[PDB]
This record gives C-alpha cells, sequence and structure tokens, in this order.
C-alpha cells in the first residue's frame, strides 16, 4: 500500500497506488468506476 | 457643474446596483468558462 506498484486483481491489470477507501460498497458490488468508466476502487480477494 | 456632478454620481451608484442585482450581465464571460469546462469534460467522457 501507498506505493506505486503494478497490480493484478482477478485479471484486472493496472499500475497505480493503493490506499484505503471510504466507499461504502454494497455486499454484491465488487469494484467501482469513475466518470471515464476506468476502475477507481476494487475489493481485494482473500481480505474483502 | 454641481448638477452634472450629481448626475454622474447617481449614475455610478445605479450602475453598481444594477450589476449587483442582474445575474445575466456577466453572461459572456460565464459562457467562456462554461464552454471550456464542457469541452474538457466531454473529452474526458469520450474515453469510455
Amino acid at each position: 500500500k501507498n506505493k506505486c506498484v503494478n497490480f493484478n486483481f482477478n485479471g484486472l491489470k493496472g499500475t497505480g497506488v493503493l490506499t484505503e477507501s471510504n466507499k461504502k460498497f454494497l455486499p454484491f458490488q465488487q469494484f467501482g468506476r469513475d466518470i471515464a468508466d476506468t476502475t477507481d476502487a476494487v475489493r481485494d480477494p482473500q481480505t474483502l | 457643474q454641481k448638477l452634472i456632478a450629481n448626475q454622474f454620481n447617481s449614475a455610478i451608484g445605479k450602475i453598481q446596483d444594477s450589476l449587483s442585482s442582474t445575474p445575466s450581465a456577466l453572461g459572456k464571460l460565464q459562457d467562456v468558462v462554461n464552454h471550456n469546462a464542457q469541452a474538457l469534460n466531454t473529452l474526458v467522457k469520450q474515453l469510455s
């Protein structure tokens, strides 16, 4: 966390910095999207 | 001279009040700002 890394979440490849979020996700919701519909938040496996 | 000075002062005060009470006076500058923001936001949305 808090460092520029290239991640992989169930095949979702990308590069960025990972931090905590206050996005009150619904139980069925897995990841969020921004205005441009690029992934903005994600729920990680093995930790929820 | 005194009458002209009084008329000028009253006109200046009335212009101040009219600008303070009319919202559509600054429409040209507001439209410039809105056009720039709208173009940039549309360019952002186009990525999806």
